[PDB]
């Protein structure tokens, strides 16, 4: 993953 | 159990979670249950619940399960705390004395971790204190010069303005960062489909702001999160 979360 | 990483960019779940934090997430599991002679995951109230964003699934948002399928959640914006109904029976909650965080916001709104024993320009310092929603406790933070516009909530249809009862298989979602938070408040329920993971550790920590790149690095923040 490493993606983002708001 | 299928795990996942996430960056946290923003600030709605400090002091929990900080800007630079790198968390862990244990996706939910259905069960897989053998009918001839594991368990479904899902989210217990005050968990950190990774999720997809119901309104741009194609956005990973971060906040805290305080509602559950059935809860009458009312939120006061004045006191701003949080009264709990399950199965609508109320929920115990309880809240600490305010006390000066570790933060100030400058004011768009940038965060700095500023010692309480000093003061920074074109700032206010937060408050903290401790929200216990049944056994659990966490920190939240406000903004003292902040108050909610509920003209601005999300209205349930046949509910008044700050009440919301979640309907069965969704969840009501709230930032520990209650001043700076873009949570259910604002846009609604979130469905079970749309639930990815639980957070479960801080595996990284880079010290940096918003849109900034990294300071320096947290490893004193490496472990659970709490």
């Amino acid at each position: 993953x490493x993606g983002g979360a708001y | 159990f299928i795990y996942e990483a996430f960056q946290i960019p923003s600030g709605s779940m400090m002091p929990t979670l900080l800007i630079g934090d790198f968390i862990l997430v244990e996706k939910f599991a259905y069960g897989i249950k053998d009918p001839i002679y594991i368990e479904t995951g899902h989210p217990k109230r005050g968990d950190i619940v990774v999720f997809k964003y119901p309104e741009d699934p194609k956005l990973d948002y971060i906040k805290r399960a305080v509602g559950l399928p059935g809860d009458k959640v009312t939120y006061d914006p004045v006191s701003k705390e949080l009264t709990i109904q399950p199965g609508c029976n109320a929920l115990p909650v309880t809240y600490s004395n305010v006390e000066p965080s570790d933060f100030v916001q400058t004011f768009t709104s940038g965060f700095f971790e500023v010692p309480k024993n000093e003061t920074k320009e074109n700032g206010i310092r937060l408050s903290e204190r401790k929200e216990t929603l049944g056994d659990v406790t966490h920190r939240i933070l406000t903004v003292p010069i902040a108050q909610d516009q509920v003209g601005m909530y999300y209205q349930q249809p046949g509910q008044q303005l700050a009440t919301w009862i979640v309907p069965p298989g969704q969840y009501f979602m709230m930032g520990d960062n209650r001043d700076n938070s873009a949570d259910s408040r604002y846009w609604g329920f979130v469905p079970e489909a749309n639930l990815v993971g639980r957070a479960t550790a801080i595996w990284m920590s880079f010290d940096k702001q918003e849109g900034e790149w990294p300071t320096g690095l947290r490893l004193s923040r490496i472990g659970g999160i709490h």
